[PDB]
């Protein structure tokens, strides 16, 4: 996270680190959905053009951390993975459309004051919420800068960006299953989500009923807090009836 | 059924430094 | 990155 700050104590327990066992490192982030599964991003576990297609054996979930290197001895929990579900239609060759999975746990992991499900929204919150001008948050343990590396969970709240706008800031052709955050550089503010924390949420607290939802997941984007480019996130309410055909199917 | 809410936050009334700059944004 | 627990390895 660029321009961001660190985390408060239990500020997003649904916070989880993807860790690739060897070598032992960072490889995204992603969410907690319920006891037995987590939300990431496709592009983090299959992304052919970069030789990365990672299977169950090979990662861990790190769930309930604060610190980006420590062991949180009493506090995190680590969990194994049963199986992972990308999206049949994930768009990898392109545009990375579709840029979501899911990861099974082996157990379910025990709630605490630091690990707690998010919500993912319904099409009336999506609605409501999903406008040009709101904020939402965005966390993760990635990259400081573009061009290091933070002690401890970072977060930055980013408001929404009209369709347009968004468009008109890429080349790459931009899909109804994404949608775009960040200031424009006459905003003044900056910020942006950058390499590291792909897979992590991006989440808005309704003020309807108080609760935390995932609105969309952090993709992709040109740089990280350019002027004049804003971070990319897929859109989880226009994919929800594919995370709940999983869930249904497979527990 | 308890999705979203905090156990440090919102299950004990106490609100983050930031969560107020969202409600604000939400002008409708 | 601190070693985690092998019991996780394993
Ligand atoms: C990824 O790995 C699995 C095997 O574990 C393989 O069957 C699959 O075809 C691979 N997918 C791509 C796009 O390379
Ligand atoms: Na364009
Ligand atoms: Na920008």
């Amino acid at each position: 996270i660029v321009e961001g700050s660190d985390a408060e104590i239990g500020m997003s327990p649904w916070q989880v680190m993807l860790f690739r066992k060897s070598p032992q490192e960072l490889l995204c982030g992603a969410s907690l959905i319920s006891d037995r599964w987590v939300l990431t991003a496709a592009h983090c576990l299959l992304y052919p053009p970069w030789d990365k297609n990672f299977t169950e054996n090979d990662l861990l979930v790190r769930i309930g951390k604060h610190s980006r290197t420590r062991y949180e001895r009493n506090i995190e929990k680590i969990s194994m993975l049963e199986k992972i579900y990308i999206h049949p239609r994930y768009n990898w060759r392109e545009n990375l459309d579709r840029d979501i999975a899911l990861m099974k746990l082996k157990k379910p992991v025990a709630f605490s004051d630091y690990i707690h499900p998010v919500c993912l929204p319904d099409r009336e919150t999506a609605a409501s919420l999903l406008q040009a001008g709101y904020k939402g948050r965005v966390t993760g343990w990635g990259n400081l800068k573009e061009t290091g590396q933070p002690s401890v969970l970072q977060v930055v709240n980013l408001p929404i960006v009209e369709r347009p706008v968004c468009k008109d800031s890429t080349r790459i052709r931009i899909t109804d299953n994404m949608f775009c955050a960040g200031y424009k550089p006459d905003e003044g503010k900056r910020g942006d989500a950058c390499e590291g924390d792909s897979g992590g949420p991006f989440v808005m607290k309704s003020p309807f009923n108080n609760r935390w939802y995932q609105m969309g997941i952090v993709s992709w984007g040109e740089g990280c807090d350019r002027d004049g480019k804003y971070g990319f996130y897929t859109h989880v309410f226009r994919l929800k009836k594919w995370i709940q055909k999983v869930i249904d199917q497979f527990g | 059924a308890d999705c979203g809410l905090r156990p440090l936050f919102e299950k004990k009334s106490l609100e983050d430094k930031t969560e107020r700059e969202l409600l604000e944004s939400y002008i409708d | 990155f601190e070693e985690i627990p092998e019991e996780y390895l394993q």
